[PDB]
């Protein structure tokens, strides 16, 4: 219902929008993408992914600048400047950004000079940027917060339940990891990169970085500050990734105790954001899953009754792409206007 | 023994600095790098290979925009302008196109401005203008200010084109059209993203890609004799890095078995292409052939026949590694030309 | 609503019961498994797939020896001696050989010994004694009690066979010799590992493998009038699963474009061929035909000429998923023989 | 010199014997090896590694039962059952058990039987069975230890420095878990296997899983007695794999010392058992290493001074294949017979 527009259209927003479509009565309107990409060569690129397959619903270019979903026609514009792109035209309420490159207040502020009304970010704010979170900061979203951004997935998955720990027995501190699969952030064969790492082909090779989940989580939760601090393993694998973490909790307890407080929690709140996962299940065993997150309660084990070892699961997009359809759904709730 | 700067910093340059470094008595001094990727992470790149892995010697940075090498130091450029390169300051006799941009004479002749004795193009010319010289092929053809910018195209057409040329040669080949199992490269995409042609646009790593190749061409540019006798298309399997290729062909011999052929086969690979052509015969698979010098590699088990004529081959090459080598002697033989 | 039972449950037994429950009004009961590995660990492998993933309803575990499918139970056996599985006593019409052990027709018959009425094989026989009955080639020409134990060889042959029948029929075809490229399977080597052929035997996810099909000899088996027609080689790539293969051939005709033939391929394709055969337009790579029930899918854009009948197509398949098909409307048909 | 004897030729023993042909003054001979597969087809086998490469080495089938190395023959045998091979006959001093099958003492028991002197074993030792390990208890290796294992080169890369990190700052205890990449023991398509996550694919699939090292080290250990359980990652590469740890040390102190006094080490005993990596690396810059650890001092970090994480990679079998070595060699010492 409410207008959206989706900008540097990324496998992100490319998974987002089919979940869109699929979305059960999106209260939100996608009407315009941009990307460096054309037309029809976008429109055959959505209509098949490379892990779910084709989209189950035809998609061609309604127009030679735009394309249907099923006749849902959708403008497709192409350009690197926001202020090129129809956001008062088209009286845009929110752009997308998905270019990775607006990481500052400043690069979301181009779409509105050229008439955005707000600015959702799939990316960790680089600065000073609010970030929502489902069941984590979503209640502090207010109509004022025109510019917020979204953490990484990787992020996302964490955040909500290590609250629900740190509320459960407390979190005096611990750090983490992720089993975190590659991506075009890691040049496809060995290319100059700002991260060496980062530069690598990594198509064969493991990749040791960081997130900014290490200060993400202890972004959204001021709480959390410097109780952990994990960096980043980017997989060999093209696909939904699985996280490790050992905390440090004041309260003693065992992990299957852990394991049925998540699956409670995964009943009250984090039902549709958690799952709960027990039988020996692979990153296959989580593709096109809805749950942010999906707790291996089958492996998760505490050290001394405070030394907390856990397994959740998060999928590259389609599960943020899932969190980006919810927030977004919170923007046009609270949206009196 | 000759002034020399890489044009882009390709994977293609690291292997072919590699094989520069592993040459014996490199008749050419590559002195100053171009590109824009900083001279640490470039130090670090080359000393940090995948296909093969770190060089087999030191590598150091001096002056963070001259690094060195076992001592032996080395400039560094990094720019995507042309007329920006000091081929004039470095006097530069020669530019070795390892972007892939500059696939018009045009784009070379740039360079040349700025100071550049010679270019070669590590590359298909995606005009005509520039000759596409090649090992064992026309190499013995290139003479001296006779287009002192030649072109070398894909180690998927130099693979191909010398030994075939010995078999329509020996036996006469009526026509055929190829096809190639090429490895991915930094213009697919290792994700679904936006890119121009649709196939490699997709996720490389899982997925093999229908496309195709200049060869065909360049074949017949090459040899004329071939003009629009070959055609096919490339195959570009999600495999870590390693070319190989099949195709059958109609002989306008009576009809001969493929055996015979082999033997001729390694003869000449033994023969005129010593070390450019292998022939082996032991069974074996796609990293059986890391880091070969061989443009070509046939196993007799594989090639066969299917009408008399009808004749199958199959063979192998590392689209750098070998190419690198081609690029080298090539520019040696430049050497021999140059004056 | 006949008695069925596979015999082996590989992974193609996994996606053919796929594709049973899958199945609009499958006149077929498949009822017990065979596979010796536990009806739990059973229930996770099907239960969990990866080429496309879970089963997209419940499975559930009635009596470990004996699990459940979204209510409908299936028995399950798991042994590797033929006249343990109580064919007799489960009263099975059919066997289902997703072993590839009894490549024999008496490896086969000893199942009936146990007490089945029919046997198709999931592969290539390696004798000849075991009609290789194929979807749109031979399966109009299946008898029943014409040999009731019959064959079907590799999914690489079925998707060939039909379609260059209809070529070789319209247009002619003289000869010619295809090439495909096969992903890896349990018989290649994750890991290079003591193995028969030394090719397949090496590390599979990291080597292109030359190798053979069958096929070649299949297709002049279901074609008499391809004997020695036809040649060609197994390329088995690191891939997951996205079967594809191409072929030259010379027609016998004047020598007619490749694209007229794509109207023609698609033609029947569309015509006698419908579902069966597919031939798009969309330039398209490996991941864009997963989870296709075409036994083929043709791009034109791909099949191209080079000598007039010199000429070149370029088709896909799964090599479970349609094979997997193709197993369940041949026993529908077989159903249909059934008295 | 000492007359020895592989059986499973797995890549294990492939990289082994490339190893041992390589040794420098290797005291040790291997004269016969046993697995399933043929004289020439083993010996194209290992003519040629997918990850070194070639051998640098001609080896033909020097006679139809035994290959030579460059003239070294050695004498090719295949069966599956210890009796059936020449221990007694060859007067065999050691076998090296690569099946993974004779994980019992019963299993060594077979070839002692048909004439073996002491058996060693590339596995954890399933049961009472002991394991020793360069600088860790290699020492305690008596000429009386004629049946002794070695459990899996994840283990061996922890130990040694793990055990001076409790014996540099004291660890209090820390879980820890392993980048292991794939091997056979997933089968390489989903195939029925005794663990579902061994069973499956995996090719293209993260498998969570355990291993011994979480006791090996409290095994090689008792001081170590569950002060750590850590679990095991398969990660769809074939390679060498690095290890994630996070340990909670009695003394406070900071990453960087603890990263010195791993160099240090490096230098004293665990030079060229360990190197200490400082650049941006990936699994392709440790290959043929013989350093069976390589701390990524560059990224190794620590919580409240107590919880030290750390980065350090192992050899899948190469490096592992060096600890065989080296551990042999300590049989041919104390070796007066
Ligand atoms: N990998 C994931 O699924 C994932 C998960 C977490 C966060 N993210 C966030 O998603 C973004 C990357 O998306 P992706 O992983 O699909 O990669 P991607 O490279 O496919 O996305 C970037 C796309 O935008 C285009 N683009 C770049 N600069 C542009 C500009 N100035 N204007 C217009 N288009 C431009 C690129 O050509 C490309 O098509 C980043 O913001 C990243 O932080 C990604
Ligand atoms: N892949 C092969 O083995 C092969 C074989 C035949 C032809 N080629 C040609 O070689 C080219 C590069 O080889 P590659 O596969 O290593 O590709 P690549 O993209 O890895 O190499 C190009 C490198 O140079 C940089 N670059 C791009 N444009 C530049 C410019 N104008 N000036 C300076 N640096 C620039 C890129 O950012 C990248 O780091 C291709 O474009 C292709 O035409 C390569
Ligand atoms: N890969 C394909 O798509 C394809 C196509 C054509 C032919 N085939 C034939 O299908 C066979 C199996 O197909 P797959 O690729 O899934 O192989 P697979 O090895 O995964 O299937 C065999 C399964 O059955 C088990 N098994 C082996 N022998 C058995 C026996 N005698 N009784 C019971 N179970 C037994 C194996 O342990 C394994 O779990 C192959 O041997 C091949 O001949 C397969
Ligand atoms: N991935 C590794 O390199 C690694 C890690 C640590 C320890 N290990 C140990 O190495 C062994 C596995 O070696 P691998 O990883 O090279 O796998 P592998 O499967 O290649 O090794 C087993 C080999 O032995 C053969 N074999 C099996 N049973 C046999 C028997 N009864 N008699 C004779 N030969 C037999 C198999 O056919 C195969 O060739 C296990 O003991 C494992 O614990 C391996």
């Amino acid at each position: 219902k409410l207008k959206v527009a989706i900008n540097g259209f990324g496998r992100i927003g490319r998974n987002f929008l089919r979940c869109w479509h699929g979305r059960k009565d999106s209260p939100l309107d996608v009407v315009v993408i941009n990307d460096t990409g054309g037309v029809k060569q976008a429109s055959h690129l959505l209509k098949y992914d490379s892990i779910l397959g084709t989209f189950d619903a035809d998609v061609k270019t309604a127009g030679d600048s735009a394309i249907s979903v099923d006749g849902k026609v959708i403008k497709v514009v192409s350009d690197r400047n926001p202020v090129n792109l129809p956001w008062g035209d088209m009286g845009i309420d929110l752009v997308i950004e998905g270019t990775g490159v607006f990481v500052d207040r400043d690069g979301a502020g181009k779409h509105l000079q050229a008439g955005a009304k707000k600015v959702l970010i799939t990316a960790p704010g680089k600065g000073d940027i609010p970030t929502y979170v489902v069941g984590v900061n979503e209640e502090g979203y207010t109509h004022a917060d025109t510019i917020i951004s979204n953490a990484s997935c990787t992020t996302n998955c964490l955040a909500p339940f290590v609250k629900v720990l740190d509320q459960k027995f407390g979190i005096i501190k611990g750090t983490m990891t992720t089993t975190h699969s590659y991506t075009g952030d890691q040049r496809l064969l060995d290319a100059s990169h700002r991260d060496l790492r980062r530069a690598r082909a990594a198509c064969l090779n493991i990749v040791p970085t960081s997130t900014g989940a290490a200060k993400a989580v202890a972004l959204v939760l001021p709480n959390l500050k410097g109780k952990l601090n994990g960096i980043a393993l980017r997989v060999p694998t093209p696909n939904v990734s699985v996280v490790d973490l050992v905390v440090q909790v004041s309260k003693k307890t065992f992990a299957e105790e852990v394991n049925a407080a998540f699956r409670e929690s995964a009943d009250n709140e984090l039902k549709g954001i958690l799952s709960v996962c027990d039988e020996p299940l692979v990153s296959i065993d989580f593709r096109c899953t809805d749950v942010s997150s999906t707790i291996d309660s089958s492996l998760t084990m505490v050290m001394g009754d405070d030394m907390v070892k856990v397994i959740a699961w998060y999928d590259n997009e389609w599960g943020y792409s899932q969190r980006v359809v919810d927030l977004a759904d919170i923007v046009a709730n609270k949206w009196q206007a | 023994k000759l002034k020399v700067a890489i044009n882009g910093f390709g994977r293609i340059g690291r292997n072919f600095l590699r094989c520069w470094h592993g040459r014996k008595d490199s008749p050419l001094d590559v002195v100053v790098v171009n590109d824009s990727g900083g001279v640490k992470s470039a130090t670090h790149l080359l000393k940090y290979d995948s296909i093969l892995g770190t060089f087999k010697a030191d590598v150091k940075i001096i002056d963070n925009e001259t690094f060195s090498i076992d001592g032996k130091p080395i400039k560094v450029v990094s720019n995507r302008d042309p007329l920006k390169l000091p081929w004039a300051e470095l006097g530069i006799d020669i530019v070795i196109e390892g972007t892939g941009v500059f696939v018009d004479g045009p784009g070379a002749g740039k360079h040349i401005q700025a100071g550049a004795k010679k270019v070669i193009i590590t590359a298909p010319a995606k005009g005509s203008d520039i000759p596409t010289y090649v090992v064992g092929v026309n190499e013995k053809d290139y003479g001296h200010d006779v287009a002192n910018i030649i072109s070398n195209a894909s180690c998927t057409t130099n693979c191909l084109a010398p030994f075939v040329k010995v078999l329509d040669e020996e036996l006469g080949i009526v026509k055929g059209t190829m096809t190639t199992t090429h490895s991915y490269t930094g213009d697919q995409r290792l994700l679904d993203a936006s890119h121009r042609d649709l196939r490699r646009a997709r996720a490389a790593a899982l997925n093999i890609v229908p496309t195709s190749t200049g060869a065909a061409k360049a074949v017949s540019l090459v040899l004329p004799q071939l003009k629009g006798k070959l055609n096919g298309i490339a195959l570009r399997v999600p495999t870590p890095n390693v070319s190989v290729v099949d195709l059958v062909v109609n002989i306008e011999k009576v009809g001969v078995t493929a055996e015979d052929v082999n033997n001729a086969f390694r003869k000449a690979a033994a023969g005129p292409l010593k070390g450019v052509l292998d022939v082996c015969d032991i069974p074996l698979v796609s990293v059986d052939f890391r880091c070969s010098d061989f443009s070509s590699t046939i196993d007799s088990s594989l090639t066969m026949v299917m009408g008399g004529d009808m004749v199958k081959v199959v063979a192998w090459y590392d689209n750098e590694w070998g190419y690198s080598q081609r690029v080298v002697d090539l520019a040696d033989l430049v050497a021999n030309k140059w004056p």
